[PDB]
């Protein structure tokens, strides 16, 4: 029944939130992005939205870097994204200053899902349409995490999400390997995301980073060039 | 607060079962109601605002009535949609700038201020007791290491750098043209990125312009400062073009 | 030419047509469930 | 209203449709427990016993008068029913938020003299869900053809429809609604157009139009709505109409009582000064 | 009815609440919980609800969590609340022992954050948890203790009890299967074992679908620990042995 | 039949751009009784008709008193008279404290309507049920000021507020050119003869239902009750 | 047609509209016209004032204020808003004097003041105000100057300008005037002879015309009209009105 | 319509909202109370025993001071808050007041807090009702009720909870000064009186008593089963 | 039961049944009120019953001096034989427990009279609608399985869009009053029906009767297809109420 689709703070008689979901529909209707955990570092792959011959490309990128070795790509909405990540920069700066040596991925998970879960509780506001992902790097060993609108984040080996993630996640896992390189998982995720892909795809339409022993690094339009040009 | 309208349409902080927010394309859509159109051309050494202005009383005074704004001595600026809304939005952009100097001993950057705007008006999204103001911003201006800055913000929270946009009434096909001309060319000087800028405007509306119904804003690398035009310049580039 | 509904005695705040407050006259109806008592004021004393 | 901070409120409707549209023995039993607490009963004080037939079935009637409201009542008592002698023939019960026990009355009378003439001074508030059975208990099922009736009553000035401010009329002043078998012409003017009565009298002037009855009501719209002599005194042009002609004898004599027992009102709470 | 379901401040007119009893229904979808009092430890079983397979291994465990050195606890429901409840336990222990300088008992610890749970249901416009928990641990006042806890901030002590899904039939074996004050270690995890393979019709049980806890004391030292897939696959092993002898 | 969305509050514009509330809250004034308030060239003289609950019960007053030269009179509600009257009296004296001078009715008056005004804005409140009648005496001479609901206030030679008073006002429109050459005297009696317009044919004035208050040049605000009000009805007439 | 979008001031409708706003606009047509006119050397008001009875005195309830020593104004609609307007533009006058030792322009003031007005059309906890008004000056280093503010929150200056009942047809005749080359003894005539001309009789029993000036005459001072000159202008519009 | 906020009164002057919140009260476990000269009994019945239960968690009779009682009906995690605060203030009485704290005192307290809860909108009342017994400072015993509206009065023998008007009524019957003569007829009056409810005694009630200068002592089962044999001899 | 105006009732042998509903902003009384106006047709009885609130005025369809004299009750049947219509309208509102005796009441009176068809003018709550029908027009439809083939050929002729069903398929309609039990009652008595609604909210509803009276045009062919179409009756003034108070502006 409608009466209990408008309030968040209401359960209805079958012990459900509604509210919730429908920020979790929001999530799964915005640009597809995809998360493979190789052996030895991970990838985070995604769309854009500009798609465009008079957007600059210095101005707003969607994979950003938190930390030396900590990087994150969305799916949903922008202006609830952007504050997120002013958060987690500056939670990740005061951990260092008070215990002097960058913070583990699972702590800022765990602060950043903490965050979040606040708005789902009280009456006056609404919950954060968007959904996370979380690489990093520590003692020697790769971490990639997704977070929920609820608050919630789970660990993952490899995931997608945005339009049409359940193709995208049988996919992965008709074509997953537990002993997989870089090479080949920045292959897997581009074949995965051209999979729900319309048109041609170029350098000019996706974002590409990576995260190993050495650090975040965001993969240069060349470097992506080159890349798609290996698979044809 | 008196409380929160039901619906999945009557409230902002209330998602629909397709998970989309109504207010916020409500406040996208407030934005035609002026009636006027906006292009802003970046250039190789320079930058140019274009607006339309429509006096429609004989009583008014045409000196008091204008869309061009100075947020410092080196920023421009052109609203578009309520009036209200834009001149408060004007004001708030001000406080801001002169904060930021004030806090960090330099001036502040286009891409900064469009930032601080758009991360202020988000938070009206996610609360009961505010509205989103119906305008959106475009601003100029020149950094040191790079060239030219075009910068624009809309009621959602969403800023982008571009090349060459619009808004308006006709922002479709001002996006069509300019994208064409970009594709075609982009290489223009100072006299070419007002002609076009005109052009587009011309085109588009499929009218003659006269001197007094248009008004343009530049800021060139020689001289940093923003700049309005006068009759006298702007007849001359008409003039120019019609020849 | 329809009649219909009208509401105006679920609010401490809110006036009648005709200027009257019925959340103070719903509390003075309340007397009515109490028990009674006489006062008679007189020259020598008062009774209760 | 809303209670907290961000609460969803609806809207109020004004075709009472929110409520009814919802539709254990326990609940049954309450539901008839309460429905039996507010019915109507038709009783002789006398003895106090149910009458089992209709009022006008046990007596013929050749005319029948009915006011409603403090000032009406005070008008017949005063003006009308002080020159005979009247037999109280039965009284009605009801219960309900605004009438807790049964100042409020429903008493009817008959006179000595000529028995085909009634009365009825009813003080009291009948609801939405009693005027029907108050009909049944009263008329009965089958009417008689040869009968009159004339009903009085008092309404606010606010509830006026005009074009003007309310405030620029000058109250009091008498309005008019006949049924179309009424014959005679009325002594004021008749109703205006977007202007509408509802409630017992409205009951009464259906009851009587559907069944082919003669009727008339006349409507008093004034500023004070309490027990007042500038109230009452606006109905005496009534008096010299073919309803009233034979049963008013000294004038003099009424308005004394009037003064008489407008010293005795009842205690209004002290809201206003 | 529908009338007073809009919040938690409003009474039915035969003196109900709705709002905590939805709440309360919210928690028959979790995943089960187990818990077992015996003469020398005390058990504590759970079913792994994250079972996809692309799902990663990182943490300690999944549904058991530490709160002191003598005590644990289980949580059923949503995720998001019950990482708040068990941060706020693990604060209000370690305040208790800052101000006494001895650990704090279990049913101080279970009031504690009960009436932080009550405080939700009587002030307008929040929403109340929707988190059941299972506590055991070690006292010096009473020794082994199991409690548990609902949304409602009622609280009870038991000796055998379950929460989650398909509650009811655990309990009713329970009552009949549990013996008082002749219960050992051995026999509360064989007996926790065929309650879950009874309880759990989704499929046989494997050594990856349930965790196990144990909490003993020994030497003057209470030990916490997560038994190995190597012991319920022998657990598990054994028990179908006892049932295929059966018939 | 289409208001009905638009009368339940005071921050809500009705389609033809009205305030209903206000509306609604300036007929509180009408609940009373009646209350006369004239003046002349020295003296400026307040008259009210009291009523009261029963014959064992004493006449609720109506004439307050503000200052040694400002009073009032009440018509519509008590609670919001009291409080409007502790607000005078509370600027006043703190006027008299700080400058050792009298406080101007003017800026009294508009003090009084710059508080009254914000009610009728925001939510969560409602607007003042109650019209004044108020008489000074400064500087520039006798005063009488009129006092609205709607926070709205008038500079008047001689009005009339309550129920029933379009009488008196009937009478002080038609008696107005001889108001400014009466003395203290005659002046009580326009006054009272306006008054006795808003009763009955029947009945007349008594002692005990009749208050009057004077200020003038010399003469404190005082208030005459009971029996010390036989002296001005000695001399009126029988109702003409 | 916005029902059902119209109890707030912070709701939108489907088509991008802000409804409340728009009932306050209209509720300043339910008043009288009040009209300015902009001259060569001064800038005069001119408000038709309404008699509601004979009791009240001759200056009550008036319709021009003085908001500094060079700055009048004319207000039209809710009186209380307009008395509530009135203090806020003496507050800033007197604020921005204290600060800077000088006479405000009258172009911050009007900014200032749009700028509060505009503020209550964002929030729900308060409602638009009612109240048009016009603001005038002069100065012998700026000139006549002459602005307009709405409830919406929009100002502009103007040659000309009328608020209130009938607009329309006083700005069809203020638009066959030449003021820039007139001087103010010879607006308040015409100002007089508009505001007798819109009056309408059928429905309005009587009025009192209301003028006031400031300019070069006053030596940039607000002030009110003589008597004599009122009584002339007046005179003049009677007979032209044969 | 008038019985869905807790400040609109009804039309005819009824607040629909704390009766509602007293209705609550009729559905918990019957408590009984009677007093005596030198002894005060307090007397609740198990709605139900579960066999894998601890009985000790469960109880429903609490001491608030040392010469103070309490018992309660109706919702179980109301009463504990309530408790907490009274035995606060109870302490910290003594403070301020060498005296020790009197029955009327505590009462009126408790009464107070239930009151502060009735006053808005934005919070529900409490759904308890509590019987609350003791002996004052120069030895008289009392015994007191409270309500979820904040109204309190004394008796000298009650019952609430569900099943209460025929507990009343056999209280009413059999009370007289010859029955409360000492320490066992009154103890064997509540158990006679709780019987008239419980299905099978024994099993189904606990009793705690309390005497002149003592501390609360709480029977065991061992006692009420001797108690209960020589009331059925 | 229904009362003739004068001393027999006529016949009703083939007419169709034009009603309205006590639904949100009282839409399909408005549009009555029009199609009454327009027509000009002529009262023959009452329909007396104890289920409305009663209430009493003048005639308010008048257009002359003679005829605006004449007492109305809360409901009225008018009727004009040569086109074969009859009409009912209803101008109060329903008692607590009496709308489902009074739909049943009318629903014997139809099948005993002997009418062919039943028409039901209605509204539904605005603010419950998804994004499938924030998307598309307000005007809805339904039928009973019992209606001539011909009718559905001409209704699927006309590009219309039939209301959407919802799993409890049942049909639901917040804020419709009497039509869900007005429909469920003609399909279980075997009654050919029609409903047309619109999606409204409470207010100024001049507008919405318009567009509900053209969208029944469109389909009954009342006037010729394509301001002066619809006759205003004279009782639609002063629906705000007085006027202003003299002091306050």
């Amino acid at each position: 029944e409608r009466g209990y689709s408008f309030s968040l703070t209401t359960f209805s008689p079958s012990g459900k939130l509604v509210q919730i979901e429908y920020a979790l529909a929001a999530v799964a209707g915005g640009a597809p992005s995809v998360g493979i955990k190789a052996a030895n570092g991970v990838v985070l792959a995604t769309e854009k939205k500009q798609k465009s011959i008079l957007y600059d490309e210095r101005s707003v990128h969607k994979v950003e870097p938190i930390t030396k070795h900590i990087g994150l790509v969305y799916s949903g909405m922008g202006p609830d994204y952007r504050v997120l990540v002013h958060r987690a920069r500056k939670l990740a700066q005061q951990y260092y200053l008070v215990y002097q040596e960058p913070i583990p991925t699972a702590q800022l998970v765990q602060r950043v899902a903490s965050v979040m879960q606040e708005y789902t509780q009280s009456g006056g506001v609404r919950p954060f349409g968007v959904s996370l992902l979380i690489c990093g790097w520590n003692e020697g060993r790769p971490y990639l995490f997704q977070s929920d609108p609820s608050g919630a984040y789970f660990a993952w080996k490899a995931t997608a999400m945005g339009k049409n993630y359940v193709n995208g996640k049988t996919f992965l896992e008709k074509r997953y390997n537990e002993d997989l390189e870089l090479e080949d998982a920045i292959h897997t995720a581009i074949l995965t995301l051209k999979e729900s892909f319309e048109g041609q795809m170029t350098e000019d339409n996706i974002e590409v980073g990576i995260c190993n022993e050495a650090g975040f690094r965001r993969l240069t339009p060349t470097e992506v060039k080159d890349y798609l040009a290996a698979i044809a | 607060s008196r409380g929160s309208s039901a619906g999945f349409d009557r409230h902002i902080t209330i998602f629909s079962p397709e998970g989309r927010l109504y207010q916020v394309e409500y406040a996208f859509k407030a934005i035609n109601q002026g009636g006027l159109t906006s292009v802003a051309v970046r250039g190789k050494d320079c930058a140019v605002i274009v607006t339309q202005k429509k006096v429609p009383d004989k009583l008014l005074d045409s000196s008091t009535v204008t869309h061009l704004f100075k947020i410092t001595e080196n920023i421009g600026c052109v609203m578009t949609g309520m009036t209200a809304d834009s001149r408060s939005q004007v004001q708030r952009a001000r406080y801001e700038a002169a904060n930021w100097k004030y806090k960090y001993g330099y001036e502040i950057p286009v891409d900064m201020l469009c930032k601080r705007i758009a991360d202020i008006s988000q938070v009206y999204t996610q609360n009961a007791e505010m509205r989103p103001l119906g305008c959106c911003m475009i601003l100029i201006g020149i950094d040191e290491e790079q060239g030219p800055q075009v910068y624009k913000c809309d009621p959602a929270g969403y800023y982008c750098g571009f090349k060459a946009t619009a808004a308006g009434v006709k922002q479709t096909e001002s996006t069509s043209f300019l994208e064409k001309k970009v594709k075609k060319k982009f290489d223009w000087t100072f006299e070419q990125t007002v002609e076009t800028a005109i052009t587009c405007l011309s085109t588009v509306l499929s009218i003659d312009f006269k001197p007094s119904e248009i008004e343009v804003g530049v800021v060139t690398v020689e001289n940093p400062k923003f700049r309005i035009l006068t009759e006298a310049e702007i007849d001359a580039h008409l003039v120019a073009l019609a020849e | 030419m329809f009649l219909t509904r009208s509401e105006y005695d679920r609010g401490v705040n809110t006036f009648s047509p005709e200027g009257r407050l019925f959340q103070v006259e719903y509390a003075i109806e309340a007397i009515k469930l109490g028990s009674t008592a006489i006062g008679i004021q007189t020259s020598e004393g008062v009774c209760l | 209203a809303a209670t907290f901070f961000g609460e969803v409120v609806k809207a109020p409707c004004r075709a009472g449709t929110e409520d009814e549209e919802e539709e254990t023995p326990e609940d049954r039993e309450v539901r008839l427990q309460l429905a039996r607490k507010r019915e109507v009963r038709l009783l002789r004080r006398q003895t106090k016993t149910s009458l089992e037939v209709s009022l006008l079935e046990k007596y013929p009637c050749s005319k029948f008068i009915i006011a409603i409201g403090n000032n009406a009542v005070a008008f017949l008592s005063s003006f009308v029913m002080n020159s005979g002698v009247w037999e109280e023939v039965g009284c009605a019960k009801l219960w309900n938020e605004w009438c807790r026990t049964t100042e409020a009355f429903c008493v009817f009378y008959h006179l000595k003299s000529n028995p085909s003439v009634f009365l009825c001074q009813c003080s009291c508030y009948v609801a939405e869900d009693q005027q029907y059975q108050w009909l049944e208990k009263v008329f009965g099922s089958c009417p008689r053809k040869n009968m009159q009736i004339t009903i009085l009553t008092c309404r606010h000035v606010t509830d006026y429809k005009t074009s003007e401010s309310t405030g620029s009329l000058p109250s009091p002043f008498l309005r008019a609604l006949k049924t179309q078998n009424f014959k005679d012409s009325a002594c004021c003017p008749l109703l205006e157009q977007p202007n509408i009565v509802h409630d017992l009298p409205a009951a009464v002037l259906s009851y009587c139009q559907v069944w082919k009855i003669p009727a008339i009501l006349y409507l008093c719209y004034t500023d004070v709505m309490k027990l007042d002599l500038i109230t009452v005194e606006a109905f005496k042009p009534i008096l010299s109409t073919r309803s009233l002609k034979g049963l008013v004898k000294n004038i003099p004599q009424s308005t004394e009582i009037l003064k008489k027992l407008m010293t005795t009102n009842e205690i209004q709470s002290n809201i206003y000064t | 009815s529908r009338r007073y379901d809009s919040r938690t401040t409003i009474f039915s007119p035969e003196g109900r609440l709705y709002q905590v009893e939805y709440a309360m229904e919210a928690i028959g979808h979790a995943g089960t919980c187990l818990g077992i009092l015996a003469n020398d430890g005390v058990l504590l079983a759970a079913e792994r609800r994250n079972i996809h397979k692309l799902l990663d291994e990182v943490f300690f465990s999944e549904k058991i969590y530490k709160l002191n050195e003598d005590m644990a606890c289980s949580v059923a429901g949503i995720t998001s609340d019950a990482n708040v409840l068990t941060n706020e336990l693990r604060l209000i222990a370690q305040r208790y022992l800052l101000q006494y300088q001895e650990p704090i008992p279990c049913e101080q610890l279970v009031t504690a954050l009960c009436d932080i749970k009550q405080a939700y249901t009587q002030f307008g416009g929040k929403r109340p948890f929707g988190v059941s928990l299972l506590y055991i641990g070690w006292d010096k006042h009473y020794g082994f203790q199991l409690y548990q806890s609902d949304p409602s901030g009622n609280y009870g002590g038991w000796k055998a009890t379950c929460i989650g899904n398909n509650s009811a039939a655990a309990v009713s074996m329970l009552k009949q299967d549990y013996k008082e004050g002749e219960m050992t270690l051995k026999s509360a995890l064989a007996l926790a074992i065929k309650v879950l393979n009874k309880t759990m019709d989704v499929s046989k049980l494997s050594a990856e679908k349930v965790e196990i806890a144990t909490l003993t004391r020994e030497n003057g030292k209470t030990v916490i620990r997560v038994l190995k897939q190597k012991e319920v696959e022998q657990l598990i092993k054994k028990h179908e042995e006892e049932e295929a002898k059966a018939e | 039949m289409f208001r009905n969305q638009y009368d339940n509050d005071v921050t809500v514009w009705s389609p033809q751009g009205r305030i209903h509330q206000i509306e609604y809250a300036m007929e509180a004034v009408k609940q009373g009784s009646a209350t006369v308030g004239l003046k002349s060239k020295t003296h400026a003289v307040l008259v009210a008709l009291k009523r009261a609950q029963s014959e064992l019960a004493a006449h609720q007053k109506k004439i307050l008193h503000v200052d040694n030269h400002i009073g009032i009179s009440i018509a519509g509600l008590t609670a919001d008279a009291r409080l409007l009257c502790n607000f005078m009296r509370q600027e006043c004296l703190d006027s008299r404290f700080v400058f050792d001078r009298p406080l101007p009715v003017s800026r009294l008056v508009s003090l009084i309507g710059s508080k009254t005004q914000i009610p009728t804005q925001r939510y969560g409140r409602r607007p003042y049920g109650v019209g004044l009648l108020i008489a000074g005496y400064d500087d520039m001479g006798p005063h009488i000021f009129q006092t609205c609901p709607s926070a709205n206030y008038f500079d008047c030679r001689a009005m009339s507020i309550g129920a029933r008073s379009q009488s008196a006002r009937t009478y002080l429109e038609r008696h107005m050119s001889e108001f400014m050459e009466c003395n203290l005297n005659e002046l009580v009696k326009h006054g009272l003869r306006a008054l006795r317009e808003t009763l009955p044919a029947e009945q007349d004035l008594t002692t005990k239902n009749v208050s009057i208050g004077i200020v003038g040049k010399d003469l404190e605000f005082t208030i005459y009750d009971d029996d010390d009000v036989s002296p001005f009805l000695e001399g009126l007439e029988e109702r003409p | 047609i916005g029902t059902g979008y119209d109890l707030s001031a912070s709701t939108f409708s489907p088509d991008g509209r802000v409804f409340q706003v728009e009932y306050a606009m209209k509720a300043v047509e339910n008043s009288s016209t009040a009209i300015g006119i902009r001259c060569k050397d001064g800038v005069v008001f001119g408000v038709e004032k309404l008699v509601l009875s004979k009791l009240y005195e001759e200056g009550s309830n008036k319709r021009l204020f003085n908001v500094d020593r060079h700055v009048g104004m004319a207000v039209a609609g809710l009186l209380a808003d307009a008395r509530s307007l009135a203090d806020i533009a003496r507050e800033e006058a007197s604020n921005f004097r204290s600060n800077f030792g000088y006479n405000i322009p009258l172009k911050h003031l009007a900014d200032r003041v749009a700028m509060y007005v505009h503020a209550y059309t964002l929030y729900s906890a308060v409602r638009p105000f009612g109240c048009s008004f016009m603001l005038g000056s002069y100065s012998v280093n700026d000139g006549a100057q002459l602005y307009m503010i709405d409830p919406s929150g929009v100002s502009y200056g103007y040659w000309g300008c009328a608020i209130g009942k009938a607009r329309q047809a006083a700005k069809t005749e203020i638009e066959k005037l030449q003021m820039k080359e007139m001087t103010c003894r010879d607006i308040v005539k015409e100002v007089a002879k508009i505001i007798y001309i819109v009056h309408d009789e059928v429905k309005d029993k009587a009025f009192e015309l209301e003028l006031s000036w400031v300019g070069e005459l006053t030596n940039g001072r607000h002030e009110i009209v003589p008597k004599d000159i009122r009584e002339e202008a007046e005179k003049y519009a009677k007979e032209s009105l044969k | 319509s008038y019985d869905r906020a807790i400040t609109v009164f009804s039309p005819d002057g009824h607040l629909f909202q704390v009766e509602y919140a007293q209705e609550a009260v009729k559905k918990g476990s019957t408590a009984v109370g009677v007093r005596g000269r030198d002894i005060v009994v307090l007397g609740v019945e198990k709605k139900s025993v579960a066999k894998l239960q601890d009985e000790r968690t469960v109880r429903k009779i609490c001491a608030l001071d040392d010469n103070v009682c309490m018992a309660f009906a109706g919702l179980t995690a109301d009463a504990r808050i309530v408790i907490n605060r009274a035995r606060v203030e109870c302490q910290s009485h003594r403070l301020t007041v060498e005296d020790p704290v009197t029955v009327e005192y505590i009462t009126r307290y408790i009464a107070s807090l239930k009151q502060r809860y009735t006053q808005s909108n934005g919070r529900r009342p409490f759904g308890i009702s509590a019987l609350i017994v003791g002996f004052d400072f120069d030895g008289t015993p009392r015994l007191y009720q409270t309500d979820p509206s904040g109204t309190y009065h004394a008796w000298k023998a009650n019952a609430i909870g569900r099943g209460a008007k025929s507990v009343r009524e056999f209280l009413e019957k059999n009370y007289t000064d010859e029955a409360i003569e000492t320490d066992d007829l009154t103890i064997k009056l509540v158990i006679k009186a709780l019987l008239e409810v419980v299905q099978s005694g024994g099993k189904n009630i606990e009793l705690a008593v309390m005497r002149r200068d003592q501390s609360l002592k709480i029977l065991n089962p061992e006692e009420i089963e001797k108690y209960v044999a020589e009331i059925e001899k | 039961m229904f009362v003739p105006c004068g001393e027999s009732a006529p016949d009703l042998a083939g007419f169709t049944l034009l009603m309205p509903a006590v639904s949100v902003g009282n839409v399909g009384q408005l549009a009555m009120d029009l199609i009454i106006s327009t027509l000009n047709m002529s009262k023959i009885g009452y329909f007396y019953t104890d289920c409305l609130v009663p209430m009493v005025g003048n005639n308010p369809y008048a257009t002359t001096e003679g005829n605006s004299t004449e007492l109305s009750i809360n409901a009225e049947v008018y009727s004009l034989p040569s086109r074969k219509l009859v009409a009912l309208q209803l101008r109060s509102i329903f008692i607590k427990y009496k709308s489902k005796p009074f739909c049943e009441k009318l629903l014997s009176w139809v099948k005993s009279s002997g009418c062919a068809r039943v028409i039901v003018l209605s509204s539904s709550h605005s603010y419950q609608r998804n994004d499938l029908q924030l998307r598309s027009t307000p005007f809805r439809y339904l039928l009973t399985p019992s209606m001539q083939k011909s009718v559905q050929n001409k209704i699927k002729s006309l590009n219309w869009e039939e209301m959407e069903k919802s799993r409890c398929f049942c049909i639901r309609i917040p804020g419709g009053g009497i039509t869900k039990t007005l429909y469920d009652e003609s399909c279980s008595k075997e009654i050919q029906m029609a409903v047309l609604l619109k999606f409204v909210s409470e207010g100024d509803n001049i507008p919405d009767a318009l567009g509900l009276v053209e969208y029944l045009n469109e389909w009954l062919q009342i006037l010729k297809p394509l301001a002066s179409r619809w006759k205003i009756p004279s009782s639609w003034r002063l629906l705000f109420g007085s006027g202003l108070p003299p002091a306050l502006f």
